[PDB]
Formats: structure tokens, sequence, C-alpha cells
RNA sequence: GACGACGUUGAUAGGCCGGGUGUGUAAGCGCAGCGAUGCGUUGAGCUAACCGGUACUAAUGAACCGUGAGGCUUAACC
RNA sequence: CGAAGGUGUGCUGUGAGGCAUGCUGGAGGUAUCAGAAGUGCGAAUGCUGACAUAAGUAACGAUAAAGCGGGUGAAAAGCCCGCUCGCCGGAAGACCAAGGGUUCCUGUCCAACGUUAAUCGGGGCAGGGUGAGUCGACCCCUAAGGCGAGGCCGAAAGGCGU
RNA sequence: AGGACCGAACCGACUAAUGUUGAAAAAUUAGCGGAUGACUUGUGGCUGGGGGUGAAAGGCCAAUCAAACCGGGAGAUAGCU
RNA sequence: CCCGGCGAGGGGAGUGAAAAAGAACCUGAAACCGUGUACGUACAAGCAGUGGGAGCACGCUUGGCGUGUGACUGCGUACC
RNA sequence: GGUUAAGCGACUAAGCGUACACGGUGGAUGCCCUGGCAGUCAGAGGCGAUGAAGGACGUGCUAAUCUGCGAUAAGCGUCGG
């Protein structure tokens, strides 16, 4: 039984987290949340939230036993970027990108 | 029981782009005169 | 440095107001003008 | 190169570190524990531990002095009326430095000091 | 100053080929509370090498 | 990044002890002088990165990676 | 009981192309023979929108400077409280005019905005707040100047002026 | 007394450096000139495009000037790309 | 109902013919960005194809045929 | 069988390519029409000192916005439907 959870729309470019995502991809959930915790990353407590989410509804809408869960697949997509001014030099004006990304844990045994 | 706002009267942000020609100085850039 | 744009409510309403534009017939053939394209604000009276 | 060289510059000029440091001898000596990142301790130990050993003997001129490195008249009182004699018959090392992590705000590696007695 | 022709996603790659983060793999158990940390820093609830430091 | 040293069976760094080096006779007290100041205690006191020492503080027991005799063919060999 | 469109596969013609049917889609489509054209795009430093690259690179806006303790909080380098330190001091203090127009004060929130975080804000939401015979305006008076009954000029519009 | 002298406010802009996708579409820092006068400044007013104004440089007239800007003649014309 | 900050987002349940119709909502093309699988690739020089061509992996078949990849090799300097 | 020697040599993928499967972003395409465009036939060709065109401010059980209306203020009288 597959399980998902996701976050989307989360405020990150999906090159920074997929960073994170490739710590854990294949691991057993207990070993990811500790390697989550010790990450020194932003986007290591987002997807350390969805990780949580994820067991959390396996567990709750399907059957159960946390100790047998393994990241079966994660992956990151981009989101929609919301486009901002900075104002340069010699009154001219630059697109800011603030890219957005789609997180998505799947969990199985 | 705090509520939900339910407003952000801020949400949409129209967004632009323009810009300025710039004064360039080419006399020494010169292969000529 | 100094920019063009110096305000004055005064000196704004003596040039660009209402009254300036209805005291002569070249302003006041601006009004019509804008009022056929049915601008919301006439002058910059306010 | 900085070969053989002591001290860091911790980013700052030296007046405002010679503050700095000031005021973290004072506020260790005040509360016997302080969060700070892991390099400015390792530096306040090279501050703090002189002022122990400069009240392990009470004198007049050793009080002046100290009060010169700490212009505060409560943490001389407290060098010479508690931590010398607490000290006195340690060879050293009154201080302890724990690793207690990164900070939230710029990830910077943080520390505890403490003195090595802290009335356990 | 600026490229000349557009740099392929295979190129991208190949750059971030470096840009791989390391787990840390070598989480320490303290001998007294069993909680993991890590090697060498305090516990989440204040304790190193089986004494509680700070509380 | 790397490279080198060391991790309690330890001098790896800090501190501490002794020395050296540098600056030059601290503060307090006493005496002389109306006073600035001088003299004594006193070459005194301070002294970074140096030298020689010293487990006082920190270098934790783990854990992690790397396996389990290492292809085939001929030619000699025992 | 599955149209157009989308996406595969197979077949087929010398070519532009044609035919069939899997999936998606959920209501339209059109043999044939004629008729009419906004009838075919890779280029025009073409136009509009979307998305790349450089690149997770430069930069984060005065070199006046920060350090601790406590509080709140999901989370605190940045908020609050305290103690130190530093900077301005004919200003980087205080009061206005002009201009602005609620930014003011209190309570709540953190999406977006703030070159980071944010529990904070000149941000979002809600509520409150401006009290005059003497201050100012209005008002009386006129300067430069403007408008100007009649008037004098000028094809008209209009100019000058008592 | 002074289009007098030295020098802050104030008004300028001689040199260097930095900056040149700037903190800034002309600035900053260190120096520099005038500083009771042909000075400087607030608030109003007047002069309008072959026109104004100009201690005169083709200077300035809203970051635009050997003829402003906006709208129109207008789809000017283009033996050129 | 559950995770989460009395969040944002999400997983269930339920409505509905349909929720990959969930309000960032009919259909959803392309550029662009990913996860998975097969094959190739760390001693080899260039418009990246085409002609020849092992090996491997799939399906059919019972050696063959089809599909993907393509070591090695001859020729080969984009378009307007 | 073992041991030396010589010769030959699958298994690696930090990453990358191609194919396929499944997604994301994005908003084309098809389908749609309260909106436009061009006409034909017929009207009406003016409104204003009895204060116009166009506005400002108000007006509701609530008070942003739109519509209506004007301190009689999403309306009042009367005659008809």
């Amino acid at each position: 039984m597959e399980t998902i959870a996701k976050h989307r729309h989360a405020r990150s470019s999906a090159q920074k987290v997929r960073l994170v995502a490739d710590l854990i991809r294949g691991k057993k959930v207990s070993q990811a949340l500790d390697i989550l915790t010790y990450t020194n990353k932003k986007a290591a407590v987002l997807v350390k939230k969805v990780l949580e989410s994820a067991i959390a509804n396996a567990e709750h809408n399907d059957g159960a036993d946390i100790d047998d869960l393994k990241v079966t697949k994660i992956f990151v997509d981009e989101g929609p970027s919301m486009k901002r001014i900075m104002p340069r030099a010699k009154g001219r004006a630059d697109r800011i990108l603030k890219r957005t990304s789609h997180i998505t844990v799947v969990v199985s045994d | 029981a705090n509520g939900e706002d339910s407003s952000f009267g801020s949400f949409t942000f129209t967004v632009e782009l323009f810009s300025t020609p710039v004064w360039i100085w080419w006399w020494p850039r010169i292969r000529g005169p | 440095m100094k920019r063009t744009f110096q305000p004055s409510v005064l000196k704004r309403n003596r040039s660009h107001g209402f009254r300036a534009r209805m005291a002569t017939k070249n302003g006041r053939q601006v009004l019509a003008r804008r009022r056929a394209k049915g601008r919301a604000r006439l002058t910059v009276s306010k | 190169m900085r070969h053989r060289k002591s001290g860091r510059q911790l980013n700052r000029n030296s007046s405002h570190r010679q503050a700095m440091f000031r005021n973290m001898a004072g506020s260790l000596v005040r509360h016997e524990i302080i969060k700070t990142t892991l390099p400015k301790a390792k530096e306040l130990r090279r501050v703090v531990e002189p002022l122990i050993t400069l009240a392990k003997t009470d004198s007049v001129a050793n009080r002046r002095l100290a009060f010169a490195r700490t212009r505060d008249n409560e943490i001389v009182a407290k060098l010479f009326n508690e931590l010398g004699p607490r000290f006195a018959s340690r060879a050293g090392g009154y201080t302890r430095i724990l690793k207690c992590g990164f900070r939230a705000g710029d990830n910077a590696p943080m520390a505890y000091i403490e003195l090595v007695d802290r009335s356990e | 100053a600026v490229q000349q022709n557009k740099p392929t996603r295979s190129k991208r790659g190949m750059r971030r080929s470096h840009d791989a983060l390391t787990a840390v793999t070598s989480l320490s158990v303290d001998k007294t509370s069993g909680e993991k940390h890590l090697r060498h820093h305090i516990t989440a609830d204040g304790y190193y090498r089986g004494r509680k430091v700070i509380a």
C-alpha cells in the first residue's frame, strides 16, 4: 500500500528542495527522519513536515506499523512563479522570480 | 476561536516592467575621425 | 538632485484647474474632448 | 600568510573586539554560563581565565587591574570574593565549552561556555 | 563576459554533479538518556556523555 | 577541498607554572618640597604570537564504509 | 452504445496528404459535387504570452558595532524587558510651512509586501482618535499681475483697456 | 569705506579616486572657489515654438532642443534594406 | 476524522455521471523541469547525422521477425 | 589438484545521452456566447434660464461598489395594466 502526502506551493525553488530530497530517497522512515533532523537546510524542515504527514496518513487512513514504512518515491516539481520587480541602476528594472515547488512523498512497505 | 481573516486586502499583486535608454560615450571607441 | 515635479496645489489649480479650463474657448474645447472620451476625471480639480 | 599568529579578528576592528570581549567576560562572570557562537567562545577563554588567575591573589593593585580590564565593580567584586577562592587550587582551565547545535537565524555553530564549578 | 552559445542541460547537470549533500550517517547515542545526538554535541534534553549539563 | 599532527595507553589546542623578550623604576605607602615634582620601597610592575614544562579544560564508549580467499586460457612447475 | 480537439499505433499514396482504431475527451461533426477566401510561416534586430541560459552565480544599498540574561512563541541575531557597549548632538534632537493624505493610537494576523527570519511593521483586518471669540484659514486692505460693464481695435476666433 | 581680506552656514563645481548591469539616468569621499554682493533664497506672477529667454554656450524652455511636446494631414515619401 | 503553527498544504470520508470537474476549477498542446525503467557512456577529438554493424534488453515466435539502445567503422564544415 | 608466468577480460556511473511510462509548469487547440462588426426596413432628428449635457455629495435594517433616486432621496400621488 502506497500513501501520499504533498506540500503544494512550497516557498522554495525546486533545485534547493531536491538537494534535500535526494538524501532520503529509498530510506526507512525512521532513518529519513534522523537525516532530516540533522540537516541544516530550510528545505529539510519542509520535507520533514511532508514525510511526517505521509506517515500519519498511512497510519490513520490505511493500515499501520510505522516500523516497516519506507520512502518509496519522492520528487519535487516546479510550481507557479511569482513575478516581482527589482529596481536596478540607471532607471532599469529586473524581473524577480519567486519560484515555488510541489513536494511529494510516497511512503510504503 | 480565533477565526479566519479571509480578506487579504493586498493579495492581488499587480506587476509591471519598464526600463530606460542609457547614454554611452563612444568617442574613443571610434576607428575613424 | 532637484527633479522637475515640484508640487504646489495653488499653482496646479491656477494652471490646469476647472475654472482655468473654462476661461478660454480652447480650454473649453479640452473639456469637451474629455467628456466625449468619457474620462472619469475631467480636470486636476479635486 | 598568518604563520604562528594567534587571535581571531572575527570581522571586527580592534576596539570593537576589545569592547565585545569585555562585555562577554562580564556576562560570563555574572551568570556563570552563557550561549555564544563557537568561535567567540575559545576566544573568551583567553580573556576570562587570566581574569580569574589575577583574582586568585587579592590586593588593591590587582583589583584596580581587574577594574581596568572589566570596567564593572560588581564583576570585580564577584571575581575577588567568590571566583578566586572557588578556583584557588585549580591550575587553569576554569571554563568548559559544550557545543550545542546551530543558530536558527543564520546557522551559526553555537556553544555553551561555563565555569567548571557553577556551584555544583 | 557572456556566453556565445546557450549551454545544454547536459552541461548543467555535469556541473551540478558535485552539489550533492552528504548525510551525517553518524548519530551518537547518549549513555544515560539514550537519545540520539550529534557527536560531541549536547543532546536536545541537555545531556552530554551521560551527564546533565544544561537543564 | 587537500596535506600534516594528535584524540585519555594523550602534550593536539587553550589555560596554568617557570623562563626569556620588550617597555622601563607600577599601585599603595613613606620622606623632602609652599607647590609642580623628586627620592625609597624598586629596574619595579605589566608583558601577544616565543622557549621549557604541566592533564586543569576540550579532544566519548559507540556508530559508519570496506568483506568472507579473489575470472578464463595456455605454458612450465611440484 | 461517445462528436470536435488532444495523444499513440498500424496501413497507405510520387508529394502536399489520406484511412483505420487504442487511450483521453464529453457534444458536436460533416461524404459527394459545386461556390467564396482574413487559405498554409522559421527567419522580417517581426508582435503578444509562456518558459529557458548565464546560476543557485553577482548582490542584499553607507565600515556608527555590537554582547549577554529573561519573556513571548511552532520557531528568536533582528520583536518586548533589562544591563552593558558604540554613534549623532548647529543633529542623525525638537517644532512647523509646503507636499502627502490616516501613514496616528489600540487589538489581532503573517499569505503577499519588508532585499534574510519575523512572534515585528509605515503590511492585512477591526475599533478608536483631530474639541478654539483669542492659533490658522475665511474675512477687511492692497503689490506684481489677472479679469474687465461700457469703450477702442480686429476676416471670424479674438486683442487691449476704463 | 570696500563688486576689500581669512573663514563656517549658504551658493558653486577646479583636481583625483571610486562608482560605470551605480547607493545615484551626473553621485560619493578627500581636497577646491565665492562667501555684503553684478550675492543668495521662499512664495506668487509674466514672456510660447521660427517663438521666448540668453554676462553668448546653438546655452536653456519639465531627465527631450541647429527649432519643445501632444493630437491631426498620415498608411507623407522611401529608385534603399 | 487525521498530520500540521486553533497555519499554508495535504490524506481520508462524503456530494456528484465525473473531483486528474475542488473553486490556482471544460478540453488540455508545446517549449521548459522532474521520478522510474532498458540500453549506451570515464584512452578518446569536430554541424552530432547517414550508410554498415556486434552486443544487450523487451515482445512475438520457436532459429526468425518486430521494438529500444547502439560499441566499432566509411562518408559528412547548420539554415536563411 | 595446487603454485608462479604470459596472454585476454564481464561486473563500476559521480554524472550524462536516447527511448518509453508517469507527472509538474504553461496555457494553445476544439467547443461556447451576455460582446462586437456591417447592413435592411421603420422611426426620431434635438436638449437648455420651468436651469441642460456632464459631474460632486448624499440616500438602505447594514454601508465598500454597481443600478435607481434626491433631504418626500432603491422612492410619494393619481389614473390604467
